[PDB]
């Protein structure tokens, strides 16, 4: 729990303007990114990494492949 | 407690002296290098990216010295307030204690 | 990534935190692999 849907949309590497571009008519789509404090796409992967794999200090090689391997792979 | 605090102060100071010594050397190096950059005709944005890179390498040196100053303060605070039933999860800290 | 590498220091937040084998792997990971010269030394 405690996971905003916006923090992951940035985890793919999409910049916020894309959120404002794709979200559009969605008001809570902007307010969720407006409330979310995650700055950067790699920092959001880290907030996702410690919630998904608690106990293991991550690596930029492991932080990126985690999301890719989980679903897309 | 007296001799311990006294040995901790010197230790924390020795780290401080070093941070200063190291930080002034990296600054003079950047002064020397921005000097050659003006000696030759050098694009303005190139002279600033040398300072930007040089400024950032300094923040690293200070941050690292700060980390050790905090690690040392954590050691001393922990040991002075130390009481039975307290829990120590660091184990690198615990080893230092 | 100069301010990101300081965020990669969240690896420190991980070393402070369910499975028993995960627990044992965390600790054996803290040591460092020797090369041929050190093995002889030891």
């Amino acid at each position: 729990r405690r996971q905003p849907v916006t923090v992951l949309l940035k985890a793919l590497g999409w910049t916020n303007e894309q959120i404002v571009e794709r979200f559009g008519f969605s008001e809570i789509m902007m307010g969720t990114l407006e409330k979310d404090t995650t700055s950067g796409t790699d920092e959001a992967l880290l907030d996702i990494y410690r919630k998904l794999r608690p106990g293991e200090p991550p690596t930029k090689e492991s932080a990126q492949t985690l999301l890719e391997n989980l679903f897309f792979k | 407690l007296s001799t311990l605090e006294a040995e901790m102060a010197v230790e924390k100071k020795a780290v401080e002296d070093q941070r200063d010594a190291d930080l002034e050397a990296r600054a003079q190096k950047l002064e020397a290098d921005l000097a050659e950059l003006e000696a030759e005709g050098a694009k303005s944005d190139v002279r600033r990216k040398v300072r930007d890179s040089g400024e950032r390498e300094m923040r690293q040196l200070r941050d690292r010295a700060q980390r050790e100053l905090d690690r040392l303060d954590e050691i001393w605070n922990t040991f002075t307030k130390l009481a039975p039933k307290q829990l120590i999860v660091d184990e690198v800290l615990y080893r230092e204690l | 990534a100069k301010k990101a590498p300081a965020k990669r220091a969240a690896k420190s937040a991980a070393a402070k935190a369910a499975d028993s084998v995960r627990a044992y792997l965390k600790q054996i990971g803290k040591v460092a692999l020797l090369n041929a010269e050190e093995e002889v030394e030891l």
